[PDB]
RNA sequence: UGUGGUGUAAACGUGAGUAAUUUUAUUAGGAAUUAAUGAACUAUAGAAUAAGCUAAAUACUUAAUAUUAUAUAAAAAUAAUUUAUAUAAUAAAAAGGAUAUAUAUAUAUAUAUUUAUCUAUAGUCAAGCCAAUAAUGGUUUAGGUAGUAGGUUUA
RNA sequence: CAUAUUAUUAUCUUAUUAUUUAUAUAAUAUUUUUUAAUAAAUAUUAUUAAUUUAUAUUUAUUUAUAUCAGAAAUA
């Protein structure tokens, strides 16, 4: 990453149970210092699903809650995203392919739907 | 004779060291402030004729070490006049006897001199003449007397043309010759025909100027004779007649440029 | 194991000093109205020229080119600030590498695709200074203080 | 009476650094007047290099002030 404002994930949670705060931050700051925004959460573990559920056909959820207008403004102020970050905020529809990278770079079963 | 191997020498070292300290080692006065805070004697502007003599004794090594110095020291560059390239040249093809290595270091080192505001080092009356002089004695010797082996190397040697003046009109000449002698075709886009004009050699000339006129004129006389006795056909001309007579006859004294190096040829040869 | 660039003011650890001369906390506090400062990313623009020095260079030198103070008015958030204009000086830089080709005569050049360099504006992120209130015990420490308290200038 | 640490100075000594006077046939660059070895064309004329000269930038030399730290004394 690069600049002095980067979009990141800052580490809570205990020993083998991972969660993570969404932040705006210094670049020289500690990871887990308190940023400049929180700008969400994020759980890397996902949502456990029935084995009937699964006969069902049901994804996995992730979670990731998130301000989506701030990020926006803090994307366009020149914060720069980290590589998770990246890949979360181009799933969300925040950021386009032009964000990928050539190891990032495929068929679609599913399209990025936005609900109310 | 080992003045210019020792005067040369320091030339080069004097203008290969760096100007922060060049005061502090070569000047007077600061040599207390140098040694309490080794000295080599001052170093003056130096004559070309001081490496003319070298070659009269190594020399691929010193033209080695000599050129490569940095570009932008001009006094190193420039020094060498092609006066030297002939001679070095002639001395490497008659008797030092290492003539290929000398023709590759001066083309590769040809390839450097472009870019030292140096072209005319190269030139027709100083390098194409010569080269292709001692090209008839090295086909003569050894009849290397391929067409198309010649003739590439002919037009590889136009390559190497960094002044396109021909004004003796000797080049046009020593051509015709090389492509007889052969049987190619001599093409050469840039060359020229030229009458020739070789300066008149006065009987009357002082001392000082007869010799003078002796150290000019020695590598076209060389051509001249090598010209003339490499083809009978080449005494058509009476002004390549004239220099020539008339230079021979100011050699009555002490022996010919000439003969030393044919002779120096066959004791290499054996 | 040569010259160079970027990176180590951070993070990590520690609690010696520090009782307030610059420390901490708070405030929807200020001005001196904090600099032709960006440290390092955005968004736009414009540039990227010569020598010297080192073995060479995006290394170092030298040189080229690119807000404030005056004065005129305007107003009012007025006994000053702000605005616009005209000058004065601002007047201060740089850098090239990797690939393609296209010309011509390996040599240069002309384009481009890359990633770098410099300058300007704005935005982010940030820095410097000051005020108010609070911050342990002992007066068996009761007087202390001479830059001390204040004024006027200069640096 | 003895040992230790902290602070202060009309005292002494003082690395370093910053200012501060004054001095250098003191250096390195630019400016002159000259002396040297090269060049070229036909007596040279120009270049490179030393002498003297006067402006910058440094070093050496010192003058003065402040200063880590010691010493002495006092608490
Ligand atoms: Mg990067
Ligand atoms: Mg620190
Ligand atoms: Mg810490
Ligand atoms: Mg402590
Ligand atoms: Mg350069
Ligand atoms: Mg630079
Ligand atoms: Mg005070």
């Amino acid at each position: 990453t690069c600049g002095l404002v980067r979009i990141r994930l800052a580490r809570f949670g205990r020993k083998n149970s991972p969660v993570y705060n969404i932040v705006v931050a210094n670049s020289r700051k500690a990871r887990d210092a308190k940023p400049i925004e929180v700008l969400g959460t994020y759980v890397p573990v996902p949502s456990p699903v029935t084995k009937r559920e699964l006969k069902r056909g049901v994804v996995p959820i992730k979670d990731v809650k998130l301000d989506f207008d701030r990020t926006k403004y803090w994307i366009g102020v020149g914060a720069q995203p980290s590589e998770t970050v990246t890949k979360l905020l181009r799933k969300a529809g925040i950021l386009n392919d032009a964000w990928a990278t050539s190891k990032n770079s495929r068929k679609v079963v599913f399209e990025r739907m936005e609900t109310l | 004779g080992e003045i210019a191997k020792a005067k040369l020498d320091e030339f080069l070292i004097y203008h290969k060291t760096d100007a922060k300290l060049k005061p502090f080692i070569y000047r007077p006065k600061n040599a207390q402030i140098l040694l309490t805070k080794q000295p080599r004697p001052p170093v003056k502007p130096l004559s070309k004729q001081t490496l003319n003599d070298f070659i009269y004794s190594e020399l691929l090594d010193w033209f080695k070490e000599w050129t490569g110095t940095s570009i932008r020291k001009r006094a190193i560059w420039t020094y060498i006049s092609p006066i030297h390239v002939q001679k070095m040249l002639t001395a490497s093809f008659f008797k030092i006897g290492k003539y290929a290595h000398m023709v590759g270091l001066l083309y590769g080192i040809e390839h450097k001199f472009l870019k030292a505001q140096n072209p005319s080092v190269f030139d027709i009356e100083h390098f194409f003449n010569t080269n292709i002089m001692c090209a008839l004695h090295r086909n003569r010797l050894k009849d290397y007397k391929d067409a198309e082996i010649a003739q590439r190397k002919l037009q590889v040697a136009w390559k190497k043309v960094l002044n396109r003046k021909n004004n003796t009109g000797l080049a046009n000449i020593l051509v015709a010759t090389l492509g007889r002698q052969i049987g190619f075709t001599p093409e050469l886009t840039g060359l020229q025909p030229v009458d020739i004009s070789l300066p008149d050699i006065p009987n009357s000339s002082s001392g000082a100027e007869l010799k003078d006129l002796l150290s000019k004129y020695e590598g076209i006389y060389l051509i001249a004779r090598t010209l003339l006795d490499i083809d009978q056909h080449n005494a058509q001309y009476l002004e390549l007649q004239e220099f020539i007579r008339q230079y021979q006859n100011a050699l009555s004294e002490s022996s010919d440029p000439y003969d030393t190096h044919l002779k120096a040829l066959g004791l290499l040869e054996t």
